[PDB]
C-alpha cells in the first residue's frame, strides 16, 4: 500500500526563506548552518550540504537571531531577558550545555568584508582574484540578476553561492552552474485552486 | 499566495515543480479570491490596502489591474461574501468594515460572522451598510481560544440507523459554530455550542480537568458531530480529543419537529429544534497542534479526520473510531439495538503508525500553518495538504 | 521592484531639535546590506551617509529594531528617504543604493498645520500650511504659505500632515 | 443581584422590558425570581439588552424576532462560582410569558482510563 | 535553593544505527503533583552526544515532610519505537534531609499512582538509575516501520 | 573628503543619438582588489532616486541595456548608447570609499505650448495661468486688465520638460482680496514665449463663472 507507492506519491517542498546568516561548519567542510525566517519568539536554523540542495536538518529555536553566535567554534546561545543560554555542537546540532548561571562566551559574528579579498566584477562580469598574483582567475558572468554572494569557500572542496535574483539562488564550483534553488514559497498565507481539463433523424443514422 | 508579495502556480503532479510565478508590488499578502466561478480572474488583496486584479492564463500572467480600496487603511483580513453579488467584507485593524463592491467582473437578509480573542460578534448586511446584530465578549480574566464554523454539507443521509432498522435522526442545522473559553485560576475549558445567527448557547460543557492552557488546543466542525481537542493531567497528562455529537433525539426513533413539506422554519425568530447530544473523550499519545477534516465532492466516505502534530508528523484516524454512544464492550454482546457493526468506546485510542502521511519525510510546518482538504474526483481519494511555512500535499 | 521600505514620521518640527523618521522592512535579507537615509534639501541637492549594520556600525555625516526591520533615526527641511546599500566591504559598506524609499517631506519651521482650503474654477488650494496636497482622480509645485492646483486632463486633494481629506469637481 | 432587561432600538433608546433576580439559597444552587416583567406591544426584529449591576453588562447579547405573547425560556448561565456568566434567550412553546432557568454547565465526562487492580500483588 | 536534574541516555549501542540524525526525537517533561506554580513546570530536550545523552535541570521542587514532586518525562522516537514509552519521575524528602529519586516504568493509558481506596494496590515496576536513566529501542521491532507493503 | 564634480550642468542632447557625461573626484576611486567604488543614478521627478550603474562602467540589475560607464582614477563616465525622451530628469555621481556626498546634477535637457485660463473662484482671489507643454523652454506670463499690466504678485511655478513629449511646463497666479479682485470684470493672462511669434493672451468674462 505504502512500499509501493511511498515516495512516488507523497510531495514534499523544503523552504528557508531569505538568508540572514551562514556559518561554516567546523567539520564535513562542504557543509554550513544556514539561519533564515528571523520571527520574533524564534528563527529557523540548519546544516546544509553546500554542494548540492541536500537539507541535513532543520530546528525552530526560539531565539531572536541576534543571540546566535559563536564560542571562544561551538555556536553558543544566550537568552536576554533571562540568563538562559543553550550551547549546541555544529555538525549534529547536540545541546552540549545550558545554564542560567551564566553565558560561557560569546563572539558576534563578523561581516563578510569579501570585497578587496577574493571579489571583482568589473567588465559587467565577475572575477575571483588572488589576494596576491591577482591573476583573475575563475571568472564568471553577471547574470540578469545579482544581489550578493552569500558564501564563498577557497579550500579544496570549492563552492559558491549567490543571490542572484531575489528569490532565485545558485551554486558554483570550478563557471558552472552548479545547483539551482528558489525560496519565493517560504510562507504562504492563503491558497486558491484551479483545475486543468482535456482540450433529420434518417441523415443521424448515416452521419 | 506567499505572505510576501508573489502568486504561483505550483503543479500537483510532477512533484510541484514551479507551473509559473508572479511577482506584486503589495509587500505582503493577505487572501486570495476568484472574481467569478470561471476560476479566470483572481483579486488578491495587499496587506498595505491595495488591491490587484490578475488574469491567469496558460501563458504566463498579466497584471490587469491594480489600484487602492476606498480607504487607504492597513487591513487585517477579509471575508468572502456572495459569489453572485460580488460582494466581499473587509476587517481592518482598527476593527472597520468595509463593504467591497469589486467590479462587474467582465427580507434578503445577508448575515457574516468573525471572532477575536476578544469575542464572537456576528454582523448583518442590508441596504449596502455593516451593522452589528449583536455581541459575546468573554470577560476580563478570560479570553476566547478556539473556534470554528460549519462548512457547508452535501446531504446523504438524514439519520443514523440502528441493528433493528430504527433510526435516531442525526441533528442537521446549518447555522452553527463551536468554540472554546479558557479562564485561569478557574481551570476550566467551557465549550460552547452556539446558534452563530443569533447567540443562543444550546450547550455548555466544562472540563475541570487541569488543563494547560500552554499546550495548542483545536476545533473543527463535521457534518453532524464536533471535535475539539486540548491537554490536561487530571485524568492523566495526555492528550485529550473530545466528540460530541448532535442528534435531534435521544430517543431510538424520533424526528423531533422536522417534518418540511411546506413548515419552511425560521432561524431569524428562535422558533428552531434544539437537539440533544452525546460526548465522549479519548486517550492519545501526542499532543495536537491542528486538525481539520477531509473532503470529496460528495460527503460519502468516513470523514477522516486528519491531524497535524508538534513534530509536524500528519495522521489521519477515520470518523468511526471516535463514535459517542459507544460502549465498553462488556454491554454490547449481541446487544442488538445498538448499530450495524459498532465498533466499540476504546477510550485508549494507540497510535497506528501505519496511518500516518509524511512516512519518513521532516515536513517542518512553522508556527503557523494550515491543513486544507482539497477534494477530487475518484472519491476514495481525496488532497489534503499543508499550507504554511512549508508546502506539502498527498 | 517588490522587496521595498516605508518611512514614518511627523510633519512639523520646531527648528534646533532631533528629527525623528522610522522606515519599514516587507521584505528579506536585513542582515547582509548597510541600511542608510538621505537627505534631499529642495535647492537641488541631496546628502546623507549615516550607514548602519545589524551590529553597531554607527557612521555619522540612527537605531535599528532586529526584532521589526524597522530602522530609525534622529539627528533644517528637506526631503528624507529610507533606503538599501550593498554591504560588500567588511565594516564599510559598498554604497550602490537601490530600492529606494518612497519618500518623507520635513518643514522645520515653528508654525502649525493648517488644512488647505479648496477652491473651485482647475482644481486650486489657497495658501495652506504645510506642504504638500495629494490630488487624485498636471500639478505643478506648490509656491511661497504654501498654494497649489491641479488642472484637468474630480479633485480628491488630501493632506496627511492636516488630515484635510477634500473632494471637489472643476 | 437584580438584572434588568430590556430590547433596544439601537438608535432611540433601550425601552425596559423586565426585572429579576438572583438569590443563591442553598451551599451550590442559584435559582432566579421574577421580581416584575413590564410587558408592552412586541413585534418583529429586535436587539436584546442585559445588565446587572455590579457584575455584568451585556448590551448586546442576542437578537431575535420578538412577538407580545412571550414564549421564550430565558437561560442564564452560572459556574462553580455563583457568578452570573451569560444571559440567553431561548423558544418555548409552553410559558406564554417569560420565565427564567439558571445552568450550571452540564459537567464534562472526564472518560475513563485503565485502572490499577485490586490486590494483584499477592494474587 | 536544592533543585532536580534529569540525567538519561538513549543508547544506540545494542542497536547498530548510526546514520541516525539525532534531530528527529524529543523528549519532553511535565509536572502534575503538589505544584505551587500557578503553571506546573515542563521543558523539552534534545541530545547531547552521540551515546546519546538528554539532561534536566534546575527543576523545581517540594521541600519539607516527604515532600513529592510528580514529574513525567515522555521517551519517544519519530524513527524508532521505544519500548518504555511512558516515564513517571517521583522527587521525594528523606527525614535525614536529602532527596530520594523514584522512577516507574508506567504505559500509555493507566493510573500512575492507585485510585486511594484500594487496599493494597499493585506498584509499578523501578528501573536501576545509578548510572543515570536508561531509554531503549523495542527490542522485538527496533523500528517505526511507517511504511506498509503490498504482499 | 573627496569632492565630486559632474562636468556638464545641462546637456541638451536631441533624442536618438549617443551621449556620454562626464564625472571627477579630488582623489583616485581605484580599489586594491581594481573596483573604483562609484555609482551613477537617475532621478525622474516624483520619483524615489533609482540606480543605473553601480561600479562606473558596470550595470545594476534591472537597468536596460542602452546605458553603460567608462573611466578610473579620478574621472568616470556615463554613456548612453541611444537618447530617448523617457530618461529625462537629474543624475547624479557617487563615490563609495568615504563619505558618500551625492554631488553632481546633471540636468539633461533634451530640449534644445498650450495656454490654459480658468476663472476665479467664489473665495480672497486667485486665478490661474497655465502654460502646459511649452518646447521651447522660454515664456514669462504677466496679467493685463482694462489695459494696465500686473506683473507684480505674480507667484510663478515652473517645472521641468515631461518624459514623452520632452516640453516644459509652468503655471502662474495672480493672488487679490475680492476687494482688491473684483472691481474689474474682464481679465487676461498674456505670455512672451519663444516657440510662437506674436505674444499670446487668454481672457475671460464671467460667463459661466
Ligand atoms: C554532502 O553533499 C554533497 C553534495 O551532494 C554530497 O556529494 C556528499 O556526499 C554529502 N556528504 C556525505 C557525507 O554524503
Ligand atoms: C527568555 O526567557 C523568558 C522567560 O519566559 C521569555 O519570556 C523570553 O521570551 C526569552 N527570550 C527570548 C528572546 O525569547
Ligand atoms: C531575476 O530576473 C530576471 C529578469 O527578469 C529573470 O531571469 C529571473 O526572474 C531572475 N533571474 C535569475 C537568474 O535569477
Ligand atoms: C498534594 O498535597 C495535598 C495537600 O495539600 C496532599 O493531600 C496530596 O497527597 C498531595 N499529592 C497529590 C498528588 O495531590
Ligand atoms: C519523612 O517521612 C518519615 C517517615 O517515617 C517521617 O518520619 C518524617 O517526619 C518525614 N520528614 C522528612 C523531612 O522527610
Ligand atoms: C541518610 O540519607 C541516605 C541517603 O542519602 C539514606 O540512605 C540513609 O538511610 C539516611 N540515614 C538514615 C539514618 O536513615
Amino acid at each position: 500500500v505504502f512500499s509501493d507507492d511511498a515516495f512516488i506519491t507523497d510531495w514534499q517542498l523544503a523552504n528557508l526563506g531569505p538568508w540572514e546568516k551562514v556559518i561554516p561548519d567546523s567539520r564535513d567542510r562542504n557543509r554550513v548552518l544556514i539561519l533564515s525566517n528571523p520571527t520574533e519568539t524564534s528563527c529557523l536554523v540548519s546544516s546544509f550540504n553546500v554542494s548540492s540542495g541536500q537539507i541535513l536538518f532543520r530546528n525552530v529555536l526560539p531565539f531572536t537571531i541576534d543571540e546566535i553566535q559563536l564560542d571562544s567554534n561551538a555556536m553558543v546561545c544566550v537568552n536576554s531577558s533571562s540568563n538562559h543560554w543553550q550551547k549546541y555542537d555544529l555538525h549534529d546540532w547536540f545541546l552540549l550545555e545550558e545554564g542560567v548561571d551564566n553565558a560561557p562566551s560569546t563572539t558576534i559574528l563578523p561581516q563578510s568584508s569579501y570585497l578587496n579579498d577574493q571579489v571583482s566584477i568589473k567588465n559587467n562580469e565577475l572575477h575571483i582574484l588572488d589576494e596576491q598574483s591577482k591573476l583573475a582567475e575563475w571568472k564568471l558572468e553577471l547574470p540578469q540578476g545579482f544581489n550578493k554572494v552569500e558564501y564563498f569557500h577557497r579550500e579544496d572542496p570549492l563552492a559558491l553561492v549567490l543571490n542572484v535574483n531575489d528569490t532565485q539562488y545558485m551554486g558554483f564550483s570550478a563557471l558552472i552552474p552548479v545547483w539551482q534553488r528558489d525560496e519565493w514559497l517560504t510562507n504562504v498565507v492563503d491558497y486558491a485552486v484551479l483545475d486543468v481539463f482535456d482540450s433529420s433523424l434518417w441523415n443521424a443514422y448515416w452521419l | 499566495l506567499t505572505h510576501d508579495g508573489f502568486i504561483g502556480g505550483l503543479d500537483m503532479v510532477n512533484k510541484g515543480q514551479l507551473i509559473w510565478k508572479l511577482d506584486l508590488e503589495i509587500d505582503q499578502g493577505v487572501k486570495m479570491f476568484w472574481t467569478d466561478k470561471n476560476h479566470d480572474e483572481l483579486v488578491v488583496f495587499s496587506h498595505d490596502g491595495h488591491y490587484l486584479t490578475i488574469e491567469v492564463t496558460k501563458d504566463q500572467p498579466i497584471i490587469k489591474s491594480r489600484s487602492p480600496l476606498s480607504e487607504r487603511k492597513t487591513v487585517d483580513s477579509v471575508i468572502r461574501l456572495n459569489e453572485h453579488d460580488h460582494q466581499y467584507l473587509i476587517k481592518f485593524e482598527d476593527k472597520d468594515h468595509l463593504l467591497f463592491k469589486l467590479n462587474p467582473g467582465k427580507s434578503s437578509h445577508i448575515f457574516v460572522t468573525e471572532h477575536d480573542t476578544n469575542g464572537i460578534y456576528g454582523y448583518i448586511i442590508e441596504n449596502d451598510t455593516v451593522k452589528q446584530t449583536w455581541k459575546k465578549a468573554v470577560n476580563s480574566k478570560e479570553k476566547m481560544v478556539a473556534y470554528s464554523k460549519r462548512e457547508t454539507t452535501n446531504l446523504n443521509t438524514l439519520g443514523i440507523t440502528l441493528g433493528d432498522k430504527s433510526v435516531l435522526y442525526k441533528y442537521l442545522y446549518p447555522n452553527l459554530a463551536a468554540y472554546l473559553i479558557a479562564n485561569e485560576e478557574h481551570h476550566t475549558i467551557t465549550f460552547n455550542l452556539i446558534d452563530t445567527i443569533t447567540g443562543e448557547i444550546l450547550i455548555t460543557q466544562e472540563h475541570k480537568d487541569s488543563p494547560d492552557f500552554r499546550f495548542p488546543m483545536d476545533i473543527v466542525f463535521g457534518e453532524y458531530w464536533v471535535v475539539y481537542s486540548y491537554f490536561s493531567s487530571e485524568p492523566v497528562p495526555e492528550q485529550k480529543l473530545v466528540v460530541v455529537e448532535l442528534y435531534e433525539s435521544l430517543t431510538p426513533d424520533e424526528r423531533l419537529s422536522n417534518s418540511s413539506d411546506n413548515f419552511s422554519y425560521d432561524p431569524l425568530t428562535g422558533h428552531i429544534n434544539k437537539p440533544q447530544f452525546q460526548t465522549k473523550q479519548f486517550i492519545f499519545p501526542e499532543i495536537i497542534k491542528t486538525m481539520s477534516i477531509s473532503k470529496t465532492t460528495d460527503d460519502i466516505t468516513t470523514k477522516a479526520i486528519v491531524m497535524e502534530l508538534e513534530n509536524g508528523q500528519i495522521t489521519y484516524i477515520p470518523k468511526l473510531l471516535l463514535n459517542a454512544r459507544g460502549k465498553p464492550a462488556e454491554e454490547m454482546a449481541k446487544d442488538k439495538k445498538k448499530e450495524f457493526m459498532a465498533t466499540p468506546y476504546t477510550p485508549v485510542i494507540p497510535i497506528n503508525d501505519n496511518f500516518i502521511i509524511t512516512h519518513f519525510r521532516n515536513l517542518l510546518p512553522g508556527s503557523d500553518s494550515q491543513l486544507i482538504s482539497i477534494p477530487t474526483n475518484l472519491e476514495s481519494t481525496s488532497i489534503i495538504c499543508d499550507l504554511g511555512l512549508d508546502v506539502f500535499c498527498t | 521592484a517588490q522587496v521595498q521600505l516605508q518611512q514614518w514620521g511627523a510633519g512639523l518640527l520646531k527648528p534646533s531639535e532631533t528629527l525623528s523618521l522610522t522606515c519599514a522592512v516587507y521584505g528579506g535579507s536585513f542582515s547582509g546590506y548597510y541600511w542608510s537615509w538621505i537627505r534631499q534639501p529642495p535647492g537641488k541637492g541631496l546628502e546623507w551617509i549615516g550607514e548602519i549594520n545589524h551590529s553597531g556600525s554607527t557612521n555619522y555625516n540612527v537605531d535599528t529594531s532586529k526584532n521589526q526591520f524597522s530602522l530609525k533615526l534622529s539627528s533644517d527641511t528637506a526631503v528624507y528617504y529610507c533606503a538599501r546599500g550593498l554591504a560588500g566591504r567588511g565594516y564599510y559598506g559598498s554604497g550602490s543604493y537601490l530600492r529606494w524609499g518612497q519618500g518623507t517631506l520635513v518643514t522645520v519651521s515653528s508654525a502649525s498645520t493648517k488644512g488647505p482650503s479648496v477652491f473651485p474654477l482647475g482644481c486650486l488650494v489657497k495658501d495652506y500650511f504645510p506642504e504638500p496636497v495629494t490630488v487624485s482622480w498636471h500639478t505643478f509645485p506648490a509656491v511661497l504659505l504654501y498654494s497649489l492646483s491641479s488642472v484637468v486632463t474630480i479633485c480628491n486633494v488630501n493632506h496627511k500632515p492636516s488630515n484635510t481629506k477634500v473632494d471637489k469637481k472643476v | 443581584d437584580i438584572l434588568q432587561l430590556s430590547y433596544s432600538d439601537d438608535a432611540k433608546d433601550a425601552i425596559p422590558l423586565g426585572t429579576f433576580e438572583i438569590d443563591s439559597t442553598s451551599d451550590g444552587n442559584v435559582t432566579v425570581t421574577t421580581v416584575n416583567i413590564q410587558d408592552v406591544e412586541v413585534s418583529g426584529e429586535y436587539c436584546l439588552n442585559a445588565q446587572i449591576e455590579g457584575k455584568l453588562d451585556m448590551p448586546c447579547f442576542s437578537y431575535m424576532k420578538l412577538r407580545t405573547p412571550l414564549k421564550y425560556d430565558l437561560i442564564v448561565d452560572v459556574d462553580e462560582d455563583n457568578e452570573v456568566k451569560q444571559v440567553s434567550l431561548s423558544y418555548d412553546e409552553t410559558n406564554d410569558a417569560i420565565t427564567a432557568t439558571v445552568r450550571y454547565p452540564e459537567a464534562g465526562p472526564t472518560a475513563p482510563v485503565t485502572k490499577l487492580k485490586k490486590k494483584t500483588k499477592t494474587y | 535553593a536544592r533543585r532536580g536534574t534529569i540525567k538519561g541516555r538513549l543508547d544506540l549501542a545494542a542497536s547498530n544505527i548510526t546514520g541516525f540524525v539525532s534531530t528527529r526525537t524529543s523528549f519532553k517533561l511535565y509536572q502534575i503533583g503538589n505544584f505551587s506554580t500557578e503553571y506546573p513546570y515542563t521543558s523539552t530536550t534534545m541530545f547531547q552526544d552521540d551515546e546519546g545523552n538528554f539532561e534536566f535541570a534546575n527543576l523545581p521542587l517540594n521541600d519539607g515532610v516527604n515532600e513529592t514532586t510528580y514529574y513525567v518525562m515522555y521517551p519517544a522516537s519519530m524513527d524508532f519505537n521505544l519500548k518504555p514509552n511512558r516515564i513517571l519521575i517521583e522527587f521525594k524528602n528523606l527525614e535525614n534531609g536529602t532527596l530520594q529519586l523514584n522512577a516507574f516504568k508506567n504505559f500509555f493509558g493507566r493510573e500512575y499512582f492507585p485510585s486511594k481506596d484500594i487496599t493494597y494496590p499493585e506498584k509499578l515496576q523501578s528501573m536501576k538509575v545509578h548510572p543515570y536513566i536508561t531509554v531503549e529501542l523495542l527490542h522485538k521491532a527496533p523500528i517505526r516501520s511507517y511504511l506498509q507493503a503490498r504482499n | 573628503d573627496v569632492v565630486m564634480t559632474q562636468s556638464p550642468l545641462s546637456l541638451p542632447v536631441t533624442p536618438g543619438e549617443p551621449a556620454s557625461i562626464s564625472c571627477r573626484s579630488s582623489q583616485t576611486l581605484m580599489n586594491r582588489n581594481g573596483n573604483n567604488f562609484l555609482d551613477w543614478y537617475l532621478q525622474k521627478p516624483g520619483q524615489s532616486p533609482q540606480l543605473l550603474i553601480y561600479l562606473g562602467s558596470n550595470r545594476a540589475p534591472g537597468v536596460p541595456d542602452r546605458f553603460s560607464g567608462s573611466g578610473s582614477g579620478t574621472d568616470f563616465t556615463l554613456r548612453i548608447s541611444r537618447v530617448e525622451p523617457e530618461d529625462v530628469g537629474v543624475y547624479y555621481c557617487m563615490q563609495a570609499l568615504q563619505t558618500p556626498s551625492f554631488g553632481g546634477g546633471t540636468k539633461v535637457e533634451i530640449r534644445r505650448p498650450s495656454v490654459f485660463i480658468f476663472p476665479p473662484s467664489d473665495e480672497t482671489a486667485s486665478v490661474v495661468c497655465l502654460l502646459n507643454n511649452f518646447y521651447p523652454r522660454e515664456a514669462k506670463v504677466q496679467w493685463k486688465v482694462d489695459n494696465a499690466l500686473q506683473s507684480g504678485n505674480s507667484q510663478e511655478s515652473v517645472t521641468e520638460q515631461d518624459s514623452k513629449d520632452s516640453t516644459y511646463s509652468l503655471s502662474s497666479t495672480l493672488t487679490l482680496s475680492k476687494a482688491d479682485y473684483e472691481k474689474h470684470k474682464v481679465y487676461a493672462c498674456e505670455v512672451t514665449h519663444q516657440g510662437l511669434s506674436s505674444p499670446v493672451t487668454k481672457s475671460f468674462n464671467r460667463g459661466e463663472c
